[PDB]
């Protein structure tokens, strides 16, 4: 082991550079590290392009009168199509009409 | 006083910790759990229901609602139950 | 001399008789991949327009020259579209190009705002500035050379 | 064709600028080395410079106390030396690296500046 | 004093072939070429021979280099009365990643 | 204090939400080279370890 | 006698501010800091002030340093009756590549 | 905390060992300087020592006639002086180099040994 | 005179073990094997030992090679009265890309 220099009267090419090396791998863990998500003013009564925590779709958002069980995020109608969601941020149930 | 050193004797290199409040105790009361480990995700379902005196698995119906969903990534094939012994 | 990959040499081929006998008599040919055609059946088709693009790349980069890929050379230096009917020829060029002491005359792009459209060249040597504060032409923070 | 800056005596511990200017052909294609010669003795190697990307590269004996850059706006190369002593009272040569192949050979080679202390 | 040791002095009779050799570690002198330069005093030096065999244009013919293994030797057949000079080895080196030079023999042509 | 390069500091990162907004607000960043990813598209992938 | 010349003696009235200054070559005293130490006789000396402004912990407040250019000056406001001592300059120096000290003024507090 | 060896009179031309011992914190992290003081006069600088790699570094006035090393097995630093005369009858101080930043400041600073001849 | 220097001469008493060693640059003599041959005068030479340890068939046992690092040494235990000869090193070399030989010591058995 031989030591370094790092004297303040050294030029670039002799000064200490801190190095952080990140290593990533993505195989199997379901809950892992991502970047924040960021949202936006949830408008209502307008045909918009929406995404509710993964659910991608199109439609008009309106106040609902359904009651989800605290563990449920969204509902589907007969014929297996999403017809209501719960806003992840505000936790309100909204119907989706075509 | 409530100790832990009679369960194990080494705690090297854990990659997962979790703290939630209830998990248990929300005439007699039946408490039902279902554990299943799929694709590295441990799923615990639970339901605590008050029942009358019977066969301790009463004739009726009650759905189990989910509790946690843990990303562990662990092969699980054996299990047993902890107890408390009050010294 | 071949131009570097950021400003790649392009040539349109006019009407002629195209003997592909030559172009076979060159090298051990580290990569010879036609996509819309096959090299055994190359001397019977008659294409209307022929575009010869040419450059130099590094040794472990030849796999990136392909339709539909993603890498530091296929992002915004040479994007080959998926309507590719050409043929990529790539051979080892040592001793003619790799001068001792390195050869810093070739270079390639590193940072860019937008990904490149397919078949697009740019000699934009603008100092890349993707930070909050203005740099406006000095090699400092939040503003590198591309 | 290369031309040099002036030759002049400085004081110890100072900072010294020397500049070499090119004329005769293209400038960015070539690179530029910078060598140093103690008087009466043999050469060594001090600092290489690439005017394409502005990168500089040095020797592990004398990394840091010299910086080196260039501009192709008027084809001038600036070498700044710091921490001078009575061991750098030497003649300094910019040089055209003949890129060649397999050899280095140090091309048109220019003319450099004396530096005394 | 650098990585390619040059013998310091040589002289002798004019009008005669002489030789001068350069030999260092096998990191560069047995792995890469040995170019040769000439230093005229009071002015800027020149180049003499690259790739151990081929001169450049303009320079005369009577000098000849040889990379005889680890011995790089200049032979001077028909020595003339103007090149009292300092002859300097040179080589690319992959260890220090750079050209490395040598002290140069102060070769003196007598009268 | 950073450890020297012969005994380099290692850390595994547990599960979280990873805002890379920070890590950009540090320095003029003499080298910022991703290899398997690109820094402009870093806030959408989700690596395991 | 070393590279940072110290004036040798100073004295005068107690209970008064006084000053003492150190000035040498611009190789270190105009390029790097000037720390100051105090030597109590018959024992091992102490430290007084680093980086020309900040004391360390424990030591009193009434001493104050200044790097007024090439003049490094200690001001002693409210002089007391225990620090009859030898005050010593200090500086890092890049020329000799080391700390370099000075003779230290033998500052004497009268009765 | 530092502690010193004995103080004793020697004979001219001899070889003298002095040792400083550390206690109170870690030992390898710090470095150790060694200064010299003629009696009644001002300090100077004699020899720096790095207990990490065993390297020693000196002054061009008094290089060679002193060697200096240390061991972290029991945190002891040995300075051996040779070619003593009537000009080294002096007090010798080991010292803790406060690494700081931009200043040197000479830390906890210890206590040293008189040397007479 | 080639890349693997051989000491030129050796002699002495018969009936005794002797040794002879070959040591050159680490390009081949510390990177590849050192075979050994024997030259009988007036005729074509032979082979003695390959891979520094193993003889071929037919040749006697008393010769033994060793690649003791950069020192390749033949030991001759029980020297006899017929092998007054020239002993020649040999090595493959990756620098010149070829076998390279040596001058061979003119080992002489006295009467
Ligand atoms: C997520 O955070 C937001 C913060 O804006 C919470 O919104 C606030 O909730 C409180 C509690 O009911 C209200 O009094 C505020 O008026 C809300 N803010 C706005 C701008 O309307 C939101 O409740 C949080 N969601 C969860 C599930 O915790
Ligand atoms: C956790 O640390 C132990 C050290 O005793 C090591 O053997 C083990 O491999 C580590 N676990 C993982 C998943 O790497
Ligand atoms: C888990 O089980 C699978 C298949 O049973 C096996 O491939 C894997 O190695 C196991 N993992 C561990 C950590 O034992
Ligand atoms: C032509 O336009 C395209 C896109 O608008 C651009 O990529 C390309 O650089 C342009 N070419 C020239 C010569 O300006």
């Amino acid at each position: 082991l031989q030591s370094y220099g790092f004297r303040p009267t050294y030029g670039v090419g002799h000064q200490p550079y801190r190095v952080v090396v990140l290593s990533f791998e993505l195989l199997h863990a379901p809950a892992t590290v991502c970047g924040p998500k960021k949202s936006t003013n949830l408008v209502k009564n307008k045909c918009v392009n929406f995404n509710f925590n993964g659910l991608t779709g199109t439609g008009v958002l309106t106040e609902s009168n359904k009651k989800f069980l605290p563990f449920q995020q969204f509902g589907r109608d007969i014929a297996d199509t999403t017809d209501a969601v719960r806003d992840p941020q505000t936790l309100e149930i909204l119907d989706i009409t075509p | 006083m409530e100790s832990e050193f009679r369960v194990y004797s080494s705690a090297n290199n854990c990659t997962f910790e979790y703290v939630s409040q209830p998990f248990l105790m929300d005439f007699k009361n039946l408490r039902e759990f279902v554990f299943k480990n799929i694709d590295g995700y441990f799923k615990i379902y639970s339901k605590h229901t008050p029942i009358n005196l019977g066969r301790d698995l009463p004739q009726g119906f009650s759905a189990l609602e989910p509790l946690v969903d843990l990303p562990i990534g662990i092969n699980i094939t054996r299990f047993q139950t902890l107890l408390a012994l009050h010294r | 001399r071949f131009a570097s990959v950021y400003a790649w040499n392009r040539k349109r081929i006019s009407n002629c008789v195209a003997d592909y006998s030559v172009l076979y008599n060159f090298a051990p040919f580290f990569a010879f991949k036609c996509y819309g055609v096959s090299p055994t059946k190359l001397n019977d088709l008659c294409f209307t327009n022929v575009y010869a693009d040419s450059f130099v790349i590094r040794g472990n980069e030849v796999s990136q020259i392909a339709p539909g890929q993603t890498g530091n050379i296929a992002d915004y230096n040479y994007k080959l579209p998926d309507d590719f009917t050409g043929c990529v020829i790539a051979w080892n060029s040592n001793k003619l190009d790799s001068k001792v002491g390195g050869n810093y005359n070739y270079r390639y792009r590193l940072f860019r705002k937008s990904n490149l459209k397919p078949f697009e060249r740019d000699i934009s040597t603008e100092i890349y500035q993707a930070g909050n504060k203005p740099c406006n032409g000095v090699a400092g923070v939040n503003c590198y050379f591309p | 064709q290369l031309v040099q800056s002036g030759a002049e005596v400085k004081k110890p511990g100072s900072s010294v600028k020397v500049s070499c200017k090119a004329s005769g052909d293209t400038f960015s294609s070539y690179t530029f080395s910078w060598v140093r010669q103690a008087p009466g003795q043999g050469l060594e190697w001090m600092g290489r410079s690439i005017p394409i990307v502005g990168k500089a590269i040095y020797a592990q004996e004398f990394q840091g106390r010299v910086t080196i850059s260039a501009d192709r706006s008027t084809t001038t190369v600036y070498m700044e030396l710091s921490s001078l002593r009575s061991d750098d009272t030497a003649v300094y040569y910019c040089a055209r690296d003949q890129s060649g192949f397999d050899f280095f050979y140090y091309d048109h080679w220019g003319q450099g500046t004396l530096v005394a202390v | 004093q650098s990585v390619l040791t040059q013998p310091p002095s040589a002289s002798g009779t004019p009008g005669q072939r002489v030789t001068i050799s350069c030999s260092g570690s096998g990191s560069n002198i047995g792995s890469n070429t040995i170019n040769w330069y000439q230093q005229l005093p009071g002015t800027a030096p020149k180049v003499l021979i690259y790739r151990n065999n081929e001169r450049p244009s303009g320079v005369p013919d009577r000098f000849s280099g040889s990379k005889s293994g680890t011995s790089a030797s200049l032979t001077i057949s028909g020595l003339q009365s103007e090149d009292e000079a300092y002859y300097h080895c040179a080589a690319w080196d992959d260890s220090l990643n750079g050209p490395v030079f040598g002290g140069g023999t102060k070769l003196t042509v007598l009268g």
